[PDB]
C-alpha cells in the first residue's frame, strides 16, 4: 500500500559510468500512497502519471485502455497482449469486445507479435507515451514487496494522443491494481557499471535525503552542511484604499426644501464623481 | 554592497515591480537579466573582497 | 502629517500610514535564511535536525 | 560582569560598532540568559552570524 | 541494448552506438594543449625545442 523505494526508471537513453547523476524529470517519489483495488473491478482513475505494479501470480490482467471520454468522443489507446503478441492499437472506440465496437476513423496501426510481478509506468510529455517494464520474483500476497526493481523501457510510441483515463480491465477471473500517482520531484541516481542504477534517493521526503542530494554523496560525514534556503509563503492579502477617494453630490436632491413641478423638472449634470 | 544593491546596471530602473508593469514580458526579461547580471557581479566582487 | 510612506537606511520601504484610517506603522520583514542539516554520520544513525 | 577592569575598559572604547549603521544589515543580537534576545531581519538579506 | 548514446561525468558526449550496424564504442577527445619554447638563451644559443 506504500511505494517504498519503488518506481525508478531510466529518464533517458544515456549510458553513464560510475558517478552520481542528478535527475529532475524523474517521478514517483519514495513512500507514496497507492490505491490498490484488491478485490478486479473496472474503475476509472486519474492520469498524468501512474505506477501499475500488480503482484498477482498467474497474471490474467493483460490489457489497458488509455484515452479520453468514451462513447465516441475521442481516440483511445488499447494495448492488449494475446498469446505473446503485444497488439498496440490506438484507434478503437467504445461506441476483447471493445475493439470491434467501431472503426470510423483509424490510423497508426502497429502490431508487435512474437509469483509474477510486471511493473509498468506510463508518461505523457509533449505528446510522447513512455512505457517501462520491470520484473521481480516475489512470494508474498499481502501488498507491494520491498525492493528496487529497476525499470526498463520497451515502447516509446507517441501517437499524439492526450490520454486522460484508463479502464476496461479483463474479466472472468485475485486481481489488483496497486496504482500510484506521481509528482514532479528531483532524484539522485547512482549510475554504476554496466548501466545499473540499483539505488536512488528522492530529495523531497526528509532533510537527510535533500542533504545527500546536495553534496552528491550517499555516505554523509558528521558535521553541519548548508543545503538550501527557506521562504515563508504569504497566506492572506491586505489592500487598503485612500479612505473614500472622493464621493458624489447626492445629499442635495434628497434633502432639499423646495422642488419644481413636473413640467418644469430641472436637469442637473453630474460627472467625474 | 547595499549601495550597489539599490543601483541600476544599465536598465530602465533599479527598483523591482516597476519594469514589470510597463512593457511586455519578453521585453522585461532582458532588463531582468541585466539586473540579475549586475547583482551577481556586485556579489562576486563582495565575495572576493 | 505630510509624510505618507517611509523608507529605511537601505533604501527599502519601512512603514507607511494606512490609506484607509487608523494611521499606524506598516510592514516588517518576514522570516528567511539558510536552512542547514545536522547529521551525526550515515554509518552512525539516520536522524537529522 | 565576569571580566576585569582592563577588559571592561576595552569593551567600552572599541565596541561602538559604527553606531548608526546597524540598520543596514539584520542581526539576531541580544542574550538568551536574560531573556532579551531579539531576532531582527532586513529586506536586503545581509545577516551577521 | 535500449541505450543509444552515452555521456561522461563532465556532461560531454563520450560514446554512441553505430546506427548502421556493428554497435561499438565511439569518438575520444583529440589531442590539444599549449605549446612552450625551450630556449637556453639567445645570447649563447640559437636552437629551441
Amino acid at each position: 500500500h506504500t511505494s517504498s523505494m519503488r518506481g525508478v526508471y531510466y529518464p533517458d537513453e544515456i549510458f553513464r559510468s560510475d558517478t552520481l547523476y542528478l535527475t529532475q524529470d524523474l517521478f514517483l517519489p519514495f513512500y507514496s500512497n497507492v490505491t490498490g483495488f484488491h478485490t478486479g473491478n473496472p474503475v476509472i482513475p486519474f492520469k498524468d502519471g501512474i505506477y501499475f505494479a500488480a503482484t498477482e501470480k498467474s497474471n490474467v490482467v493483460r490489457g489497458w485502455v488509455f484515452g479520453s471520454t468514451m462513447n465516441n468522443k475521442s481516440q483511445s489507446v488499447i494495448i492488449i497482449n494475446n498469446s505473446t503478441n503485444v497488439v498496440i492499437r490506438a484507434c478503437n472506440f467504445e461506441l476483447h469486445t471493445m475493439i470491434f465496437d467501431n472503426a470510423f476513423n483509424c490510423t497508426f496501426e502497429y502490431i508487435s507479435d512474437a509469483k509474477h510481478l510486471r511493473e509498468f509506468v506510463f508518461k505523457n510529455k509533449d505528446g510522447f507515451l513512455y512505457v517501462y517494464k520491470g520484473y521481480q520474483p516475489i512470494d508474498v500476497v499481502r501488498d507491494l514487496p520491498s525492493g528496487f526493481n529497476t525499470l526498463k523501457p520497451i515502447f516509446k510510441l507517441p501517437l499524439g494522443i492526450n490520454i486522460t483515463n484508463f479502464r476496461a480491465i479483463l474479466t472472468a477471473f485475485a486481481a489488483a491494481y496497486f496504482v500510484g500517482y506521481l509528482k514532479p520531484t528531483t532524484f539522485m541516481l547512482k549510475y554504476d557499471e554496466n548501466g545499473t542504477i540499483t539505488d536512488a534517493v528522492d530529495c523531497s521526503q526528509n532533510p537527510l535525503a535533500e542533504l545527500k542530494c546536495s553534496v552528491k554523496s550517499f555516505e554523509i560525514d558528521k558535521g553541519i552542511y548548508q543545503t538550501s534556503n527557506f521562504r515563508v509563503v504569504p497566506s492572506g492579502d491586505v489592500v487598503r484604499f485612500p479612505n473614500i477617494t472622493n464621493l458624489c453630490p447626492f445629499g442635495e436632491v434628497f434633502n432639499a426644501t423646495k422642488f419644481p413641478s413636473v413640467y418644469a423638472w430641472e436637469r442637473k449634470k453630474i460627472s467625474n464623481c | 554592497l547595499v549601495k550597489q544593491l539599490s543601483s541600476n546596471f544599465g536598465a530602465i530602473s533599479s527598483v523591482l515591480n516597476d519594469i514589470l508593469s510597463r512593457l511586455d514580458p519578453p521585453e522585461a526579461e532582458v532588463q531582468i537579466d541585466r539586473l540579475i547580471t549586475g547583482r551577481l557581479q556586485s556579489l562576486q566582487t563582495y565575495v572576493t573582497q | 502629517p505630510f509624510q505618507q510612506f517611509g523608507r529605511d537606511v537601505s533604501d527599502f520601504t519601512d512603514s507607511v500610514r494606512d490609506p484607509k484610517t487608523s494611521e499606524i506603522l506598516d510592514i516588517s520583514p518576514c522570516a528567511f535564511g539558510g536552512v542547514s542539516v545536522i547529521t551525526p554520520g550515515t554509518n552512525a544513525s539516520s536522524e537529522v535536525a | 560582569t565576569k571580566r576585569s577592569f582592563i577588559e571592561d575598559l576595552l569593551f567600552n572604547k572599541v565596541t561602538l560598532a559604527d553606531a548608526g549603521f546597524m540598520k543596514q544589515y539584520g542581526e539576531c543580537l541580544g542574550d538568551i540568559n536574560a531573556r532579551d534576545l531579539i531576532c531582527a531581519q532586513k529586506f536586503n538579506g545581509l545577516t551577521v552570524l
